[PDB]
């Protein structure tokens, strides 16, 4: 009669998605020899069996994926009475339900002018407008001095990603700007960075 | 220059900045009467906690970071093995789920350090733990941690208790801090630390990294490692007895002052 | 107290300083969006680096330090 | 904004704040030439001793 | 790389609370009473892989020391 | 004598980074991971010559314990 | 050989309180005849049951509770084989233990008042000092002027509950005050809120 009775089916809360990353929230196991967890990513026609042996925390994270790409996640609580074979076999456990999400699309920049700030007298200060286009929260933007090949790039602005983006402090001249979005996940210390989407076009900034 | 009805160090709320004809000094004074930057001509008090720096401020842009921990059932051994020397997480020809033995043989399997999922493998330092064969089944230490939210005005003890119990699905630990930042905007920011119940916003915080040409003096402190060149120090204790346990019953601990002796218990 | 057309908490890159009556509690900017030293009467928030003192502010004048092995 | 014959960086003790076309930024300067409250655009400098918090 | 740090000090500190950091650096320390979880030799907890090479060991939660 | 150091804190802090100092003065230290050579005394530290200290876990070159 | 199962006894990993509204993180099950979950809530002096269809989260929102009142958490999922009569008996269920948490309390406000510094030059701005005594995570608070017969609460502050409360830019019209407390639950889209708890006293604004 004695038996080791498998885990129960993981449960997987919505799946928090940042480009080349993701945030899965499942349950708490019960059952007394649970010594892993699994996901089997499905990409089109392809699957990723991703294993994370941990079982302290309750969260995970994929940390390479597909840019922009729906996917699948499937996971599931294995004892010790379950192998490796038979983990890839799927065969002696309990899988999660389906869920579909989809990654998210890095900030890109349409346009960049400079305006003069509406004044009551004087001369206002430029204000650089720039239009930006993306899926991101709290989007760094920077700015690169053209004179030279080796000016240093300098943050301008972390605010949150707008259709049209907006700051002041950028001194005369011509100037070529960067823009990579930030968006973080639940987790601890995980927070997700795309690379550096540049402007092609240089453009110049006066009073 | 001022508001009406101010003064350099009056009760009622204003601003004041301007000179000291006598001492010949600036003087600068604004907020309230609890909370107030007065900078006199020789010393600067803020008496409101103050936060320098902003989260994720120094972090890289072209890859991200992030932190997991793995432990794997490795070996069917009829002795037990030396603990690994490569920094792999799959180890020096060494397996990463517990196989199928044979009856004279046994499993052991190691505490493996934090692992590293960008590079695949156990962060610098933190080598392997010490191997101990597996019969059956296999607190936390306090930690820094951030967290995001959507729309953030100020603190949100539920919302920090929340994240505890859904990750860790334990509670905060004493010492534990949480950071919290508005989304869309990492300045705007509130931090505290959970000491006994309920959380403390602390007097001051920093971001980055703090360097001191001096000296540097505290009732505690509490980091996650140090490299120190000489060490002075009384008493001992093992951490989880020195904070789990007030009264120090339990304990594996070494005594400098008076007698100098190593329990083991 | 400010240059024209500047508001705090704004991306702008001017000084602000007054008395907010909305929530009535003194208010501060100084900086651009990024780098700034924002001063609200609950809490202090600086944005750029900060050094305190100088070096060998509290060496002997009389004399000199040295090291030697 | 500054109290009469005061610069940025001049030895003279006073009050100095308002904006720099040169670079945008804003500057603050306040006390005598050796403590004073410098605010570079990028960097803060306190070289008098700052006290945090009150006692209780 | 060189990196630019968040506070810069040049006289001493004084904390009437606690202070709390991921990690410390230092000379010199003159405590009272510490709880650690385990204690290495700077050679090696600096060095990568402490554990791989270490004059003496002393895992407190494992009531271990090991000397070479 | 006495002498007034760079800035005070009447309340805790927290540092989200790394914190490098000359030297370390604190009741109790809750830590983790220690690397250490020379271990003395708190009083036998705090003196001119720490040869006359009770005990010492020299790490860096002798890697053994002697008691006094 | 043919046998039934009841339903493993689940463990509540963790339950969040909401003065109005409670949060229970539990395990999952494990039983392919489990239809359902159901829980026992005690009050001190009567026992009310509570149960929620469908088992596909392992979350649950219990609603309708009194404010500031301890209550004790036992329940288990009960399948197909129990029947109404014998889950009111509770017999063959196997609920899991009890547990024990605290509800907390809706906001009130001590005292209302208004004062203002007289000026020279120039008028003194209104503000208004309210005295809280909630223990709401972020309160927000409405106001409406009285002197006429009816007029729509507006919200002038929302932030974080204190025991004092400073606010001002108000017009000048006398006002009746309502004070409400909004805790938000784990999910971040759900915020319970509370019962607006009103001022009795009616004051002109300190002008």
């Amino acid at each position: 009669m004695i038996s080791n009775n498998a885990p129960a089916k993981m449960v997987l809360n919505s799946v928090l998605t940042g480009y080349t990353l993701a945030y899965i929230q499942h349950s708490i196991y019960s059952d007394y020899d649970v010594i892993g967890r699994s996901f089997w990513l499905k990409e089109g026609s392809n699957v990723t069996r991703r294993d994370f042996t941990g079982i302290d925390t309750f969260s995970v994270t994929i940390n390479n994926l597909k840019p922009t790409t729906t996917y699948e996640v499937q996971g599931a609580f294995y004892d010790s009475i379950i192998d490796s074979e038979l983990l890839n076999a799927q065969i002696g456990i309990n899988l999660s339900d389906k869920q579909t999400f989809k990654m998210k699309s890095a900030p890109r920049i349409t346009g960049a002018r400079c305006e003069s700030e509406p004044v009551d007298v004087g001369v206002g200060a430029p204000i650089v407008y720039i239009d930006t286009t993306g899926e991101a929260d709290y989007c760094t933007i920077e700015l690169k001095d053209n004179s030279n090949a080796n000016n240093p790039w300098v943050k301008y602005y972390v605010g949150a990603l707008m259709p049209t983006i907006m700051f002041g402090g950028v001194p005369i001249g011509s100037y070529k700007v960067r823009i990579s979005g930030q968006i973080s996940l639940p987790d601890g210390v995980t927070i997700d960075s795309s690379g550096y989407y540049e402007y092609p076009n240089v453009f110049e900034v006066r009073y | 220059i001022y508001t009406q009805g101010k003064t350099w160090g009056d009760t009622k709320s204003g601003i004041w900045m301007g000179m000291d004809n006598v001492t010949a000094k600036p003087k600068l004074d604004i907020g309230n009467a609890t909370q107030y930057i007065r900078y006199d001509g020789n010393i600067l008090r803020i008496s409101s906690e103050v936060v320098i720096g902003t989260p994720n401020g120094d972090i890289d842009i072209q890859t991200g970071i992030q932190g997991k921990q793995t432990v794997f059932i490795y070996i069917i051994g009829t002795s037990l093995p030396a603990k690994p020397t490569s920094p792999a997480y799959p180890p020096s020809g060494w397996s990463k789920t517990p196989p199928n033995r044979t009856s004279n043989t046994q499993n052991i399997y190691c505490s493996t350090g934090t692992l590293d999922p960008v590079t695949n493998q156990l962060v610098s330092g933190t080598s392997w733990s010490d191997v101990v064969q597996w019969s059956g089944t296999e607190q936390r230490g306090p930690g820094m941690y951030s967290l995001a939210i959507a729309n953030l005005t100020a603190w949100n003890d539920s919302q920090a208790n929340s994240f505890f119990t859904s990750n860790f699905g334990s509670g905060p630990v004493k010492y534990d801090v949480l950071t919290e930042y508005k989304s869309g905007a990492p300045g705007t920011a509130f931090t505290r630390q959970w000491n006994g119940s309920a959380w403390t916003s602390p007097a001051m915080v920093l971001h980055g990294d703090m360097i001191v040409n001096g000296t540097v003096t505290a009732s505690k402190i509490v980091a996650n490692n140090a490299f120190l060149s000489q060490i002075g120090v009384n008493i001992i204790y093992d951490r989880a007895a020195a904070l789990s346990s007030n009264p120090e019953g339990s304990y594996k601990m070494k005594i400098d002052l008076q007698n100098g002796y190593i329990h083991i218990r």
